């Protein structure tokens, strides 16, 4: 009788889950985009530094 | 390629900004435009003496901390900290000017442009000053009477003690 | 009682990988926030290497 | 706080890249310990002879790609394409030794180690090749205004291939 009612509330509640994990991924792209730009905002600090040296010992 | 990076600052670089900016690297020009502003920014780099860690101070300075933060990527609480130990690339002159020319108000300046071929900002009128050879990292007297035919005493005292005594 | 069964079993695949997600996301964070030391560390040394840089003598 | 880098990377290293290490930075030491390693690096940070890009190529150098995307946070294919596009801060010289220090098989090692040994000058005889190169430079033998000691060591050691690259390498 209720077994149909039964399923409802495991199918609602499962999705209720699927979201999160769904919502969870997304925080985890935002996130790969900041370490991407962190990246190589780092490797152009490190080639602005690198080429300044060998300016320095040039001249 | 990091040219980009330079233009994104210019481009949302404040109009007043601009002024304190291109001051800062003495490459000054009044009231500049985007294609202006970036051009000059472009030849200090070309040339090598737009670092960096210049730019970073140079955009601290300038109020920029946003800036500092979203786009070169530095925390502005760290920098404080750190330029707070250091030479500053800026000399003592150029940032008791930056300091006057953020604490005029809209009457001193609206009252600078009239008492004075040209100037229209603060930074325009020292940048003539500094043309006609009247005001200088040297002697700031003139710069120390103009705060007096504004009744900013508490400026001209200000700057006094920025520099001589 | 077997597609309920078939459920707790789905969902359990569902609740596993959300563990395993946030437990990634930890450790990305962790290297995030070492790049942000790294990052700062250069600045650090490339800005004082210049002030150093500069001295005249005879 | 900085020096905790340059610890962990010293601690990390190889019995081997410790002595390609100190090679690299004109700095060498025979068989060298964690603590005349480390001790050898900071105090070339202390005098800023030791700069991150350095340090970085250094690594890079002695193949060691894994300290840099773990330690000092370089992509390995980054510093590659970076260091192909400007000029090395290690000299043809440096850069040829190493070369050759690490062409080297086994039977060549094995067969260096022994055909010196009796080395004039030498304070223990060597047991690598840079040991060796080591001692040769210290005799005024070595050195990038003349390798010609080093092509002899290698068409005796039947490595003429190394003996061609050293002479491509150097020129003439």
């Amino acid at each position: 009788q209720q077994h149909s009612v039964q399923v409802d509330q495991l199918r609602m509640q499962g999705q209720s889950v699927e979201a999160a994990l769904r919502m969870e991924r997304q925080a985890a792209s935002e996130e790969k985009r900041k370490l991407a730009q962190l990246q190589v905002a780092y490797h152009q600090l490190f080639q602005e530094y690198d080429n300044h040296i060998k300016s320095s010992v040039v001249g | 390629a990091t040219y980009e990076v330079l233009c994104e600052v210019a481009r949302k670089l404040g109009t007043d900004d601009r002024e304190v900016v291109l001051f800062l690297l003495n490459v000054f020009i009044p009231q500049p435009t985007l294609a202006q502003l970036i051009g000059a920014l472009r030849a200090l780099k070309e040339e090598g003496r737009l670092t960096f860690p210049l730019l970073a101070e140079c955009l601290f300075r300038a109020g920029r901390r946003d800036l500092l933060r979203d786009l070169l990527h530095l925390d502005p609480r760290f920098l404080e900290r750190h330029l707070a130990g250091t030479m500053s690339y800026f000399s003592p002159y150029q940032l008791t000017v930056l300091h006057v020319d953020g604490e005029l108000c809209a009457r001193d300046i609206r009252s600078l442009i009239f008492l004075s071929s040209t100037p229209q900002t603060f930074l325009h009128w020292v940048y003539c000053m500094e043309n006609l050879d009247l005001l200088g990292p040297t002697d700031v007297d003139a710069l120390m009477s103009m705060l007096r035919s504004l009744s900013r005493v508490d400026l001209q005292r200000q700057v006094q003690t920025l520099m001589g005594l």
